[PDB]
């Protein structure tokens, strides 16, 4: 789904169809490269998602003071610090699972057991 | 309000009241309190003026 | 020599505040990180 | 002659493909013959509707999740019958089908709406049935001269009213 730059000029990469050998040949319109393509995918609406609850994570994100900071422990260090803070995702449908991040393991889980 | 800590949904963190008025209140509770009220009155001050169009 | 400090009005956000200078400092009348 | 040769020819590759064999092929032409000629009976290849359940039956047949449906038509469950079933959401498989009534289950729930619960006392009486079921609710309305309103409401019958 990515887009592909011709490697001689860093252009947007075009899809355009091969006339008899029935292959999709990523030609650049700048200059005359051109590239056979991996999938005959091209073009992907997706008009649905539920994604962005996660990111936006420093390797520091607890030497912030604000962060409240808690007792369960970090399933693979098991050292009892913590620090956890909800969905960074903001719907009106965004639930109420929560983030745990710790700095020993330096590690993100959570609390659903669905 | 900027004074808990993050993502909290406590009775204290959105302010439900705890105390009573005789014992007295903590300053959050001052403020939330001013917060209604202050509501009150602003759709107080505007509902006059359009009654008294649609009444006339 | 620092030892106040001005803040704004914008930047309370990487700020924790203390209500009282012993609120929870040390590790009926009424009710009171 | 189309149809009554194109589905006898259809039954012939999905009983011959299957690993139960036909070394009795003249039974299995004639189950064929059969499910082709109650197949009609429906529409007689006069009526649009006789592909699609030709369709249904086919591919419940070539579907694998199951296999055993193969067996089963082979060993019984007449053909005769099965136009007359319908039974496509009931076949071809159990775990399928949990999974539908799970679904169905699931979204009869979830159509459903506010139900606001109202909670009661007996502190007040109400004007229509005179019953102490007050469904009570407290609220302002007016300027800062006063208090709230004391709404009132009855559950028992539905009678709304106030105090002063
Ligand atoms: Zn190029
Ligand atoms: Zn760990
Ligand atoms: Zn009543």
């Amino acid at each position: 789904t990515t887009f592909r730059f011709c490697r001689d000029c860093n252009n947007m990469l075009y899809p355009r169809e091969d006339k008899e050998n029935n292959r999709l040949l990523f030609e650049c319109r700048t200059c005359s490269y051109v590239e056979e393509a991996g999938s005959p995918l091209v073009y992907r609406h997706e008009l649905i998602t539920n994604i962005g609850e996660t990111a936006g994570v420093v390797q520091d994100i607890g030497s912030d003071p604000t962060l409240p900071r808690s007792d369960r422990e970090c399933p693979k260090c098991h050292s009892r610090e913590n620090v956890f803070f909800q969905s960074q995702q903001r719907r009106k449908d965004t639930s109420m699972v929560l983030f745990f991040v710790c700095l020993s393991c330096s590690h993100i889980f959570t609390s659903d057991q669905k | 309000l900027p004074h808990f800590s993050k993502d909290d949904y406590s009775p204290e963190s959105k302010g439900f009241v705890e105390n009573s008025y005789l014992r007295g209140l903590t300053p959050q509770e001052f403020f939330f309190h001013a917060m209604g009220g202050r509501e009150g009155l602003i759709d107080t001050a505007v509902k006059t003026a359009e009654t008294g169009y649609i009444q006339r | 020599e620092g030892l106040v400090e001005y803040i704004d009005a914008e930047e309370e956000e990487s700020i924790l505040i203390a209500m009282q200078p012993e609120d929870l400092e040390p590790a009926a009348k009424r009710i009171r990180a | 002659h189309k149809l009554r040769d194109q589905v006898l020819k259809a039954l012939y590759d999905v009983l011959a493909k299957e690993s139960e064999h036909p070394p009795q092929s003249i039974l299995h032409t004639a189950k064929a013959i059969e499910s082709e000629m109650n197949k009609v009976n429906n529409c007689d290849t006069n009526e649009a509707a006789y592909k699609a359940r030709y369709r249904i039956i086919y591919s419940n047949v070539i579907s694998k999740n199951n296999p055993d449906l193969k067996h089963k038509i082979a060993n019984g469950d007449i053909t005769p019958e099965f136009l007359a079933t319908c039974d496509a959401k009931d076949l071809a498989p159990a775990p399928l089908k949990q999974k539908i009534e799970e679904i169905a289950k699931q979204n009869l729930y979830n159509a459903q709406g506010a139900t606001i619960e109202r909670s009661v006392t007996d502190r007040f009486t109400c004007g229509k049935c005179k019953e102490k079921k007050v469904s009570y609710y407290q609220l302002q309305t007016r300027s800062a001269d006063e208090p709230l309103t004391t709404f009132c409401t009855c559950e028992a019958c539905g009678n709304r009213w106030k105090f002063s």
